[PDB]
RNA sequence: CGCAAGACGGACCAGAGCGAAAGCAUUUGCCAAGAAUGUUUUCAUUAAUCAAGAACGAAAGUCGGAGGUUCGAAGACGAUCAGAUACCGUCGUAGUUCCGACCAUAAACGAUGCCGACUGGCGAUGCGGCGGCGUUAUUCCCAUGACCCGCCGGGCAGCUUCCGGGAAACCAAAGUCUUUGGGUUCCGGGGGGAGUAUGGUUGCAAAGCUGAAACUUAAAGGAAUUGACGGAAGGGCACCACC
């Protein structure tokens, strides 16, 4: 029997059971240590509407609040939504996160 | 329509209660207290197709009317409260959240504040769909 | 699923034989 | 982020004093004098430093009146 | 609680906090610390306060964790109740409010727990006025004096 | 479009610049006629190409050194950088002192001059 | 390992910083100490890992405190090994 | 109550072209400047072949493009 | 805006911890239990592995009571489809929850017995102990707290290579094996027939444990490699493709 991954595709070490979590898209049961977790921080307002809201606001310099969403995906939904991609035999050993913009300034 | 006897240098502040997500958009303008309220318009009233009720322009066309009746009465400014469905569901805004704001602001109404309000459990009852969930 | 079904059809069949033999006596 | 209009430092400073706390009300005042708000004398920097040195002498903190004046 | 000739007079009912602020402080590689108490005022008002503490990402860590022992946490919770009962059991309804507006309450806890773990942040995310006494017109108009 | 030069051009272009560096100008037409005389290129269209790349190389060779081929004057300036640099003639500034725990080694090896002492704080990143 | 290292004769503490039962000869990592503070003017002798409260016959009645290993003394010097 | 009251015909001009989209490349993302506000800008989807610096005729700026 | 019922402990929560395994996250208290480390304390071989026999043992299921919000086998409808007893939508019983008895099974998976010895390097993390140039808390000052550096144990793991092994995938153990022997238990013999037949035993039931042959067949199976194929993923291209 060939073992594709040393970790069996999850973060279970020294533990017997792990509570399941529901996938955000398909409601499927997935172990918390197998679920693909994406933290999404977004402004409540889209970048285009920021000007119109600042002009109509009673306050000269209102700091817009942020949405904090912890998305939990099953492996199928994460592949379908292209959040995770297929990797070569060697590139599966790599655990570095892909570089994003750089940083949270301005355009991104 | 009779407004208050001064609003010349001040503003009168209503609460907008924008609803978010799919197959539906509400905009429901109320008092500060929220005890009593004014006109309430849906995207299912602007557009009939049973599939464009969550669309951007249906949400914009809604707020483009609601914002008229506000200023007609004397309500000139708006604090904003959001609502995504939540309750162990999607808990993420629909399309028609960004949309209605851009339309109602530029119609002429003032924006005072904005915030997120969503009903988020501290862990509660099992979600519809079963163990294997929806597929197809 | 396939093996789990082959074990199931033969389970109900075995149960029927028991009943049928218990019926015969 | 933190502050804006650095004039909010006075408010907090004033809010804590109504409770009777001069140890943190001051901290808030110092957290401003030393920060991105180094726009060399906005008009509100005098009332901040006047209150700051009143509390320094109301609790006795010279090494703070030094950093404040510095 | 009362209406007076086209002017509606108000009374305290409890404070709450925003979502985004409460969310932003919560993050990975910290240990969140929470406690509550039921408490009575000098008057007949009754309150049920909810506080919070977060561990500090320390002065010059090279470590990527800020986790604390369980023994240490239960001290911090005990001492966060002790402070918040002393200042609210004494000191009548109005003086409570006066301490919470600049947050003198929360700031006092931050320094008092500093020795056993430094901590940055203390806020009181909720207070819920559970019971309250009779209307008392004389005590009422004091607030709107 | 397209028309990316092949290797047959880039091979001989380098060669022709190395051994006839002097004859080159920076004009198209002059560099053509030189290639016609110092070699025979059996086509006409091929000749018009090899000249144009010889020209395009000769622009860059009048800046810093190219890494595909060599000329004489670059190997001159190579030698001039690689036999003395103006930075030092002294070794290194003649006197350099060291901090203790090096002094303890030198104590046990019969040396006892030209030192300083600083006993810098604990510890790594701290 | 450099795979040629000596093991007959070890370094004074660069090969005697090891665990005490992984040394060539087993040694304790503990010691005695001759004390005589003022709270109790007597030449007392006490083991480093006290394990129990050591009492005093003077004005004081405590000298030690057993922790998770060595023992935290007090405001009285009194120190020696001696030899071991 | 009856029909609707609508905004007047707007005019807005290209500042830059972004790239082509749609499922046959038939749509074109483009950035446009509002031509009355010089700090305002919206992204649009435009069908026809465009260059840069040409002016469009928008019926609304309520609508906004994303990707699909 | 208030009230009631039942269910449930988010984010924080991690190749982190504890437990023999199954498993175990709101507060506070009580009740008994355990590992590691420290020790110039005690006993003096009291040990290792195990037929018989014994305790615990997910979910579902069975029996008797309580409860029944939510989800939901069964069932009744609405669509999709030539057909559609399905995937999808609505409703909904048993069940899901708690108390007392049964049931002994799972990919109960690291698909890897337990105890002991020896054999590379490197950086981390949880716990205890010890050593230290210093910042930091408070009462002003070595109570013991936080951060920094190093050392010693045992624990969950990772990275690195002509240690060595392997059919290879891979593995500091699956290594120290034709140069074969440290101790001991369990278990395997081409593929089907079959976990069936049969008798024994346990169980209220459902079933569990124990377990053949006749006959049939020259392949079944593993990795591993090269192709082709994919209603797999990432790039690129064509008016015999599209717009």
């Amino acid at each position: 029997m060939t073992k594709k991954r040393r970790n069996n595709g999850r973060a279970k070490k020294g533990r017997g059971h792990v509570q399941p979590i529901r996938c955000t898209n398909c409601a499927c049961c997935v172990p918390k240590d197998k679920a693909i977790k994406k933290f999404v921080i977004r402004n409540i307002v889209e970048a285009a509407a920021v000007r119109d809201i600042s002009e109509v606001s009673v306050f000269d310099a209102y700091v817009l609040p942020k949405l904090y969403v912890k998305l939990h995906y099953c492996v199928s939904c994460a592949i379908h939504s292209k959040v995770v991609r297929n990797r070569s035999r060697e590139a599966r050993k790599d655990r570095t996160p892909p570089p994003r913009f750089r940083p949270a300034g301005a355009a991104p | 329509s009779l407004g208050p006897q001064v609003a010349e240098g001040e503003n009168v502040f209503g609460v907008c209660h924008i609803f978010a997500s799919f197959n539906d958009t509400f905009v429901h303008v109320t008092d500060l207290s929220g005890k009593e309220t004014i006109c309430r318009v849906t995207g299912g009233m602007k557009v009939k197709a049973d599939r464009d009720e969550s669309s951007p322009y249906a949400a914009m066309l809604a707020a483009q009317d609601v914002a008229q009746r506000c200023k007609e009465l004397g309500i000139t400014a708006l604090h904003i409260k959001l609502r995504a469905t939540g309750g162990n569901r999607t808990k993420t805004p629909g399309p028609g959240a960004q949309s209605a704001l851009r339309a109602l602001a530029r119609s002429g109404m003032k924006i005072g504040r904005i915030e997120d309000v969503t009903p988020i459990p501290s862990d509660s009852t099992r979600r519809k769909g079963g163990r294997r969930g929806r597929r197809l | 699923m396939r093996a789990k079904w082959r074990k199931k059809r033969m389970r109900r069949l075995k149960r029927k034989r028991r009943k049928m033999r218990q019926r015969s006596k | 982020a933190y502050f804006q209009r650095p004039e909010n430092a006075l408010k907090r400073a004033n809010e804590f004093l109504e409770v009777g706390k001069k140890q943190p009300a001051l901290d808030v005042l110092y957290d401003v004098m030393k920060s991105k708000k180094h726009r060399t004398w906005q008009k509100i920097h005098e009332p901040i430093m006047l209150k700051y040195l009143e509390l320094c002498v109301d609790l006795r903190k010279s090494h703070l009146a030094k950093e404040g004046l510095y | 609680e009362d209406v007076q000739g086209k002017n509606c007079l108000t009374n305290f009912h409890g404070m709450d906090l925003t979502r985004d602020k409460m969310c932003s402080m919560v993050k990975k590689w910290q240990t969140m610390i929470e406690a509550h108490v039921d408490v009575k005022t000098t008057d007949g008002y009754l309150l049920h306060l909810f506080c919070v503490g977060f561990t500090k990402k320390c002065n010059n860590q090279i470590r990527k964790t800020s986790y604390a022992q369980h023994q240490q946490v239960r001290q911090i919770r005990k001492k966060m109740m002790e402070i918040m009962t002393r200042e609210v059991q004494t000191n009548d309804l109005k003086e409570v409010v006066n301490k919470l507006i600049p947050d003198s309450i929360g700031k006092d806890i931050e320094k008092a727990c500093q020795s056993i773990y430094p901590l940055h942040d203390v806020f009181v995310r909720k207070v819920k006025m559970l019971k309250k006494p009779k209307f008392e017109l004389g005590k009422l108009m004091e607030l709107h004096g | 479009m397209g028309r990316v030069r092949t290797k047959t051009v880039k091979k001989a272009a380098r060669v022709i610049i190395e051994k006839y560096y002097t004859r080159l100008g920076n004009d198209f037409h002059t560099n053509k006629r030189v290639c016609e005389e110092i070699a025979i290129i059996p086509s006409k269209k091929l000749r018009n190409k090899i000249a144009g790349y010889v020209t395009h190389l000769m622009k860059r060779i009048q800046r810093g050194p190219v890494r595909g081929i060599s000329i004489k004057l670059q190997e001159e300036e190579r030698e001039r950088r690689d036999n003395y640099v103006p930075e030092v003639s002294a070794l290194d500034q003649e006197i350099i002192e060291v901090d203790p725990d090096t002094k303890e080694m030198l104590k046990l090896l019969d040396f006892g001059s030209l030192s300083n002492l600083q006993v810098t704080q604990p510890t790594v990143g701290m | 390992m450099p795979l040629a290292k000596d093991l007959l004769h070890p370094s004074p503490e660069e090969e005697k910083r090891k665990h005490k039962k992984k040394r060539l000869v087993q040694s304790p990592n503990s010691y005695f100490m001759d004390v005589k503070c003022p709270g109790c003017y007597k030449i007392t002798t006490v083991f480093s890992h006290a394990q129990t409260v050591v009492l005093c016959v003077g004005c004081s009645t405590v000298l030690c405190q057993p922790t998770g290993g060595k023992a935290r003394l007090t405001e009285g010097c009194s120190f020696r090994r001696k030899q071991h | 109550m009856d029909t609707s009251r609508v905004q007047p015909i707007k005019l807005a001009r290209v500042t830059k072209v972004l790239g082509r989209t749609g499922s046959q490349g038939q749509c074109t993302q483009v950035r446009v400047e509002f031509m009355d506000d010089t700090s305002r800008s919206i992204i649009r989807n435009v069908k026809g072949p465009v260059r840069e610096g040409d002016v469009l005729t928008l019926l609304e700026s309520e609508r906004e493009a994303r990707r699909l």
